């Protein structure tokens, strides 16, 4: 139950993809087939399991799995 | 719980005797004030020119309703941009010497929208310490850095702008400050602001229409054109609303990024017609007469209070505070003036510097010389 594992399992649950496809370099829209409603709900899912508010300006940068991992670990 | 937080805050205010209640009035603007069934001389209104009861402004407020209805039916981004809004914006821009004007429902809306749309996290706001709440609250809520400098201290402002900033700097101040009615050294402020590659924003709420050629305000009187000028219409104009004066590129920037202009319902076209008529009276020969009359009333009051132990303020505007120096003596003098027919409000150190408990007096062109003489007589017993 590490930070990287929690982020990857959140993305796998929100996008309905197996843990095999959620690569660190995998883009939400390009590689995981994510409508922008799914990306906003994915940010809101990262705000629930981590209980931290993600501003919309920073959520626009979160486009890959590594971007979400770097955000969660880089802020606090 | 929420109720516990609310009750605790109200009990803290009630302990300090700050539980202030609103008193309803039948008339509150202009020369008179009608409370209950009694008629007083009004010395607490912002109707600096008496235009709240001007027949031409009232007629335009009525004929605008008969021509365009009441509500505009939406925001300026959809179908809420009347030809009256456009005409008023163009007349204001030509009047104050700017390229563009943008209407707002209130001065709060204008200040909040400009600061929110222009200031970013890496920017800095250099605000005067005595800036009105309409500007300080917006600057505080902004993600930018708020840096307050001493009142009318160009030296502290220079050392504030010289500090390293990762973004752009915005200096905000007022043309006529609302607390003491004093003016600001806009010439020196503009010079030091230009030397540090910053922009200047001036809120001329208490000066617009009252001072300058054709009442253009404080900036025109001091031969200064700030990058952003905010004028409100709830004082000298005798109506309501506000407007931001800026260039074409800044106006397009605000029209693209300020959510106030995009979503908030524009003012009724009849209100804009009243604003157009109010502006016409302000620029006319009657506007000059009302400004000269107001100045004569101010000099009459200041000369009359020369005998009393009270002290005045560095104010040539309609705001003429009367410093007493104690809460009890100020509140007693205010009640004694109210019982004699002069409606006066007292301000306590809970809101102003201590030991300077004053009487907030405001003079209007709707007053007469007998009214100021009556006020002086009550003050002299
Ligand atoms: P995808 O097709 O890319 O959609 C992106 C969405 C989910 C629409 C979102 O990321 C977005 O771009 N939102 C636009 C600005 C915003 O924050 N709006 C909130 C979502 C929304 O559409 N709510 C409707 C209410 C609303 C309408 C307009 C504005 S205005 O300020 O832009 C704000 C809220
Ligand atoms: C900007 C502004 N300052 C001041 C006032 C009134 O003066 P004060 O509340 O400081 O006595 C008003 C109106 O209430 C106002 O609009």
């Amino acid at each position: 139950s590490t930070i990287e594992e929690r982020v990857k399992k959140i993305i796998g649950e929100q996008l309905g993809v197996k843990q095999e496809e959620v690569t660190n370099n995998a883009s939400f829209v390009e590689d995981l087939g994510a409508d922008s409603l799914d990306t906003v709900e994915l940010v809101m899912a990262l705000e629930e399991e981590f209980d931290t508010e993600i501003p919309d300006e920073e959520a626009e940068k979160i486009t890959t799995v590594q971007a979400a991992i770097d955000y969660i670990n880089g802020h606090q | 719980s929420w109720q516990e937080k609310i009750n605790a805050a109200l009990d803290a205010r009630r302990a300090a005797d700050a539980l202030r209640r609103r008193y309803p009035v039948a008339q509150g603007a202009g020369r008179w004030l009608v409370a209950d069934d009694r008629q007083y001389l009004n010395f607490s209104s912002n109707d600096y020119l008496g235009l709240s009861h001007h027949p031409q402004i009232i007629r335009a407020w009525q004929q605008g309703a008969e021509q365009f209805g009441i509500g505009s039916g939406g925001s300026g981004h959809v179908s809420g941009y009347s030809v009256v809004h456009q005409a008023l914006e163009e007349e204001l821009a030509e009047w104050l010497g700017y390229s563009r004007a943008l209407l707002f429902i209130s001065g709060f809306a204008a200040n909040q929208a400009v600061i929110a749309a222009m200031m970013a996290k890496e920017d800095r706001i250099a605000a005067d310490r005595l800036s009105h709440a309409s500007l300080l609250e917006a600057a505080s809520l902004s993600p930018s850095q708020l840096r307050r400098f001493a009142h009318n201290d160009v030296t502290h402002l220079a050392r504030l702008l010289a500090s390293p900033c990762p973004g752009q700097q915005m200096v905000v101040t007022e043309g006529v400050f609302s607390m003491d009615g004093d003016s600001a050294p806009l010439a020196e402020i503009q010079q030091v602001t230009q030397q540090h590659n910053g922009w200047l924003m001036v809120d001329d709420a208490h000066g617009t229409g009252v001072i300058g050629e054709q009442g253009r305000g404080s900036c025109w009187l001091q031969k200064v054109k700030p990058e952003l000028l905010v004028v409100t219409f709830g004082k000298g104009f005798g109506v309501s609303g506000a407007a931001v004066l800026c260039s074409s590129t800044v106006a397009d920037y605000l029209l693209q990024f300020a959510r106030h202009l995009i979503y908030s319902t524009s003012m009724p076209p009849a209100q804009a017609q009243a604003l157009r008529a109010s502006l016409a009276v302000i620029r006319s020969d009657e506007g000059d007469a009302r400004r000269e009359k107001l100045a004569a009333l101010i000099t009459r009051f200041r000369a009359g209070v020369q005998d009393l132990p009270f002290t005045l303020a560095d104010s040539c505007s309609a705001i003429q505070p009367l410093i007493v120096g104690d809460n009890s003596r100020a509140l007693q003098l205010a009640e004694k003036l109210r019982q004699q027919g002069c409606w006066v409000t007292a301000i306590r150190p809970p809101t102003v510097p201590a030991g300077t408990a004053r009487l907030r007096l405001t003079l209007t062109a709707a007053h007469e010389m007998q009214d100021i003489d009556r006020l002086l007589e009550v003050l002299h017993g």
